[PDB]
């Protein structure tokens, strides 16, 4: 048996707090302020990915690149470790050549 | 409308409801089930399943075909191989209809690109414009046009109506300046100097046949009565046209901007053009 | 060292322009090139096509699969099956059967089977559009 | 609720504090200075002289 | 995490906070300062700029030294460089 | 007497403008207190329903940094010994007592480190959605127009029964022009309230405008918002980011 | 080929192709007819005339190596006096 017997406590969702309400606020900014900033400059986050995308490989070579020499070195280690490990299956390994 | 009469009796448009357009967001494959994945697609046992076939070329050991063909200097020295990008008559005759270039003002590189004509990128070794003689035939404007090129024809098209047609030469350091200056006046350096042609291209901007920048302001004549006579018109006197003053007007070499002076300072800011004082400078610059 | 000089006048000279300029008021037509403006006022049909940002003919060519030729009339407003008759009818004689076309009443645009963009901008230019 | 005030651009000249080890190498220097100045004018302070 | 300044300014970050912070301005500009010494074991190139001669175009230049290594011994000589 | 209002850009010559009441939050019964025109293309546009999911779903997604991760097999404590040789015993081979098969092993395909959702669509199609959803909430007797949203009092009973009176609908999104002109008595209502929400018109989106049923414009702001989603049809391609300075460009 | 770099993370090109194949821009491939410069002297003369020639590379040539390539080699360039400029384009093609 794997199925719980009562029933959850629930889970009230208050579809009207601040952060709900004014979602999506300012993400017209460039187009409606004259260009001063861009939706990007809104992205909050880590910094090495405010405002930019890609697969796992370039995601870590980002990181390495920009906080790289601010890393604990065994977060640091897995990381090389990490990037080797891709390229090598990304470059060789895979349905398609 | 019609649709916006549909909209007042349906419901309130939200969240709720949106969609996507159909045929849009093709659907996911994921190897579950007995079609999908009972080998997921990747076939029997063998180096193609496991994800270690050779790579990209590799012909099974036979010489690849990549190999096999011999060398050729198809594409050696291409960084280097200098590019322009055409600028045909139909096209100038359309952007003047449509006005986006004036032909009332001396046309230069900077003014085909503020008016989107040509798109020029100096970062691929482009280094301008070139006339080209497509559309010579219903070419009807009188334009002072200042290029990088030109075909004879393309200067028959331009003299045959009264107009002045002159090649000049850019660096690439500098036709990324004349190509999108503001930039450029962002970046804080005073306008720098243009530098003269490479060895190889001296012959070309120092002969009258080509309208050179460089060729002597006498010889001129004699080429344009011998393109006229070769190509039957009668070369228009432009000495008494009503603006030939701006016909007239051409860049010395050594100049960027029409009436800017190498070694000025542009501050957009505060709308002024700081010029240097300092001997030295000045020597520098006016050479 | 240095001292301010405020003639500016070669450098606006220099900044470009976000708006499209409106072509100026030509003598003739067709100008050198082949463009005419729309008339004026508006032909009085079920429809209309208007012109673009830079005041052309929306026709359009367009491939798929390096063989299907196709063209599209884009920014149809009105009644688009209107504008599907008068091709149909239009082009019939031309090909020697009806072409078959799509309509796209969402987006306001009419595709249709073959290359005919020159013959369609001309069409479109004699109903004043 | 009243949304918060609207994300504006960092106003007027940017010059980062030369002492502080973090400042980049690049941020301090005749260029930067060069582009504040184009960009700002008088304003920004920098002696015109030294363009 | 993240530490808060990097790596390789951990050092100077020690000379600003101890006992180093007190020793005098003219000696710690002396040790930060870094100099190349003197080409001693190579053939540094004339100039900034070259032409060199596979393709014909005028490329940039530089000098990257090589390593040596100085075992302890030569602390109580004078080896030159 | 009256407070009318023309279209100032230039409207296509087979087109007439479209037209709302111009009402007050001064009174309860003050609604037609003037007559405003507004521009067809950008309160008349097609229906178009598919860009708005379009814009809504990249309003959605374009901010996401999914903070999930996941240790994979080489980053889970120790697993480094072969457990027991290949051949001489009967149980199963294994190379690490951490591959994912193992218990509190890792996982073969998990979250793998904080993942960014980032992309952004064309500028004219953001546009083309905003004037989308003004239309939308204009054809469905939703949008308003308000001299300005003056207030007798800041009490927030006052306005909450004035939304009740004129059937706006539960949720209010109210659009004023500057964040630093506001009245005093407005932003003293609205900041009590819940779903009525008060932001300048630099703020306005179609999430946020699908979200509140009503949605409640001053007249500068149309204004304002004609010029800036006007400027998209009929611009030429940039050469350079609109942020640098142009010649027509304020 | 390698599909994603170690060091900036983009696709890169087989350099051993760019020295022996043209990109006509709008597809084709040109090559050599190798066994051409060497061993000229027991050639026929009408071996050594079909040996000069330059020709076509088939539709799977083409595409592989059009994978050995990134996008930079498949531009649209404007050379000054470029003996293959006319070739760039097809003309009257029937699917
Ligand atoms: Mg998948
Ligand atoms: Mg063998
Ligand atoms: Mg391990
Ligand atoms: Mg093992
Ligand atoms: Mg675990």
């Amino acid at each position: 048996i794997g199925i719980r017997l009562t029933l959850p406590p629930p889970k009230v969702v208050d579809r009207w707090n601040e952060k709900r309400a004014m979602f999506g606020v300012y993400d017209n900014i460039g187009i409606l302020g004259n260009f001063e900033k861009h939706p990007k400059e809104l992205i909050r986050g880590p910094i090495w990915l405010r405002g930019w995308k890609g697969n796992e490989l370039q995601r870590c070579i980002r990181k390495r690149k920009m906080v790289g020499s601010r890393m604990f070195a065994d977060d640091l280690h897995n990381l090389n470790k990490r990037i080797r490990y891709l390229y090598k299956h990304f470059n060789r390994h895979g349905k398609f050549r | 409308a019609r649709a916006l009469d549909l909209l007042r009796g349906l419901p309130r448009v939200s969240l709720a409801n949106l969609k996507p357009n159909p045929g849009s967001k093709k659907p996911e494959r994921r190897p579950r089930g007995r079609r999908r994945g009972r080998k997921c697609g990747r076939g029997h046992k063998g180096e193609r399943q496991r994800g270690t076939r050779p790579r990209l070329g590799f012909e099974g050991g036979q010489t690849p075909f990549y190999i096999r063909i011999p060398k050729y200097g198809f594409n050696e020295g291409h960084s280097f191989r200098r590019q322009y990008k055409p600028l045909s008559l139909n096209r100038l005759q359309y952007l003047i209809d449509l006005g986006r270039v004036d032909p009332s003002q001396p046309i230069d590189l900077t003014q085909l690109v503020n008016g989107r004509g040509v798109t020029i990128q100096p970062l691929k070794r482009d280094y301008g414009v070139q006339l080209v003689e497509e559309g010579a035939d219903t070419f009807t404007a009188k334009v002072n046009i200042e290029v990088q090129l030109a075909s004879e024809l393309a200067i028959a098209a331009i003299e045959k109506n009264g107009g002045v047609v002159t090649t000049a030469f850019y660096d690439p350091r500098s036709l990324d300046i004349v190509c999108k200056p503001v930039p450029f006046f962002l970046r804080g350096q005073p306008i720098p100097k243009r530098m003269l042609p490479p060895e190889e291209l001296v012959p070309y901007y120092t002969d009258a046949k080509n309208r050179g920048y460089l060729a002597d302001p006498a010889k001129f004549p004699e080429a344009r009565l011998e393109l006229a006579r070769k190509y039957g018109y009668i070369l228009p006197d432009i000495t008494k046209d009503e603006l030939f003053k701006m016909l007239c007007t051409r860049k010395d070499p050594r100049q960027i901007f029409f009436g800017l002076a190498p070694g000025w300072v542009v501050n957009m800011a505060d709308k002024k053009i700081l010029k240097p004082t300092d001997e030295n400078l000045l020597k520098y610059y006016t050479s | 060292f240095v001292e301010s000089v405020d003639e500016y006048q070669f450098v606006e000279r220099l900044l470009p322009a976000t708006r499209i300029p409106d072509p100026p008021k030509h003598e003739h037509y067709p100008t050198p090139s082949g463009w005419q403006p729309p008339r004026d006022p508006p032909p009085n049909l079920p429809y209309f096509v208007r012109r673009s940002r830079m005041h052309n003919i929306p026709v359009y060519k367009d491939i798929t699969h390096g063989n299907r030729q196709m063209t599209v009339i884009r920014k149809v407003e009105g009644d688009i099956w209107a504008l599907q008759k008068d091709v149909e009818d239009f082009l019939s004689p031309l090909l020697g059967k009806t072409p078959v076309t799509q309509v796209n009443e969402v987006t306001g645009t009419l595709r249709i089977k073959g290359y005919f963009d020159q013959e369609l901008k001309a069409w479109l230019l004699e109903k004043g559009f | 609720y009243r949304a918060r005030p609207p994300p504006r651009r960092r106003p007027g000249p940017r010059w980062p504090d030369p002492e502080d080890l973090l400042t980049p190498r690049w941020q301090l220097g005749p260029r930067y200075a060069a582009k504040q100045f184009a960009r700002y004018g008088a304003a920004s302070g920098v002696v015109p002289g030294s363009l | 995490p993240l530490h808060k300044y990097p790596v390789w300014l951990w050092k100077r970050l020690q000379l600003r906070e101890g006992i180093c912070s007190r020793l005098p301005g003219h000696y710690l500009r002396s040790l930060e300062e870094e100099r190349t010494p003197t080409p001693v074991h190579y053939r540094p190139h004339g100039a900034k700029f070259k032409i060199n001669p596979k393709n014909g175009q005028r490329e940039r230049v530089e000098d990257v030294p090589i390593p040596i290594y100085f075992p302890p011994e030569s602390q109580r000589g004078l080896w030159g460089g | 007497e009256p407070v009318l209002r023309k279209v100032e850009l230039p409207v296509p010559t087979h087109r007439r403008p479209v037209q709302a009441w111009v009402e007050s939050l001064r009174g309860f019964e003050q609604e037609r207190v003037g007559l405003a025109d507004l521009h067809p293309d950008v309160f008349a546009t097609a229906p178009r329903l598919d860009i708005l999911h379009q814009v809504a779903m990249w309003q959605k997604n374009f901010k996401r940094i999914s903070y999930a991760k996941t240790k994979t097999r080489a980053e889970v404590r120790g697993g480094g010994r072969k457990p027991w040789p290949q051949k001489g015993t009967g149980r199963a081979r294994h190379g690490s007592i951490r591959s994912p098969l193992w218990r509190g092993g890792g996982v073969a395909h998990g979250p793998r480190g904080p993942t960014s959702y980032y992309y952004m669509l064309p500028m004219k199609v953001r546009a083309l959605g905003l004037k989308v959803a003004l239309t939308v909430k204009l054809a469905q007797d939703d949008l308003h127009i308000m001299d300005s949203l003056e207030l007798p009092t800041g009490d927030p009973q006052y306005l909450t029964e004035l939304a009740h009176y004129r059937r706006w609908g539960d949720s209010v999104l109210l659009v004023d022009l500057t964040h630093e002109e506001m009245p005093q008595s407005i932003v003293e209502a609205t900041s009590r309230l819940k779903t009525f929400n008060l932001i300048p018109a630099v703020g306005l989106n179609v999430h946020s405008m699908l979200k509140h049923q009503t949605l409640v414009l001053t007249l500068p702001t149309v204004a304002f918002l004609e010029d800036k989603l006007l400027w998209q049809d009929s611009r030429y391609r940039p050469l350079y980011p609109f942020s640098l300075p142009y010649s027509d460009f304020p | 080929l390698t599909y994603f770099s170690a060091r900036k993370g983009k696709r890169k090109t087989v350099k051993a192709v760019i020295d022996r194949f043209l990109r006509l821009h709008c597809g084709l491939w040109v090559r050599r007819k190798a066994g051409y410069k060497k061993k000229l002297w027991k050639k026929t003369p009408a071996r050594k005339k079909r040996l000069r020639e330059f020709v076509f590379c088939n539709k799977t040539q083409s595409k592989l190596l059009d994978k050995m390539t990134t996008s930079f080699w498949k531009r649209r360039n404007w050379y000054v006096d470029d003996p293959y400029q006319k070739y760039h384009d097809r003309t009257n093609l029937k699917v």
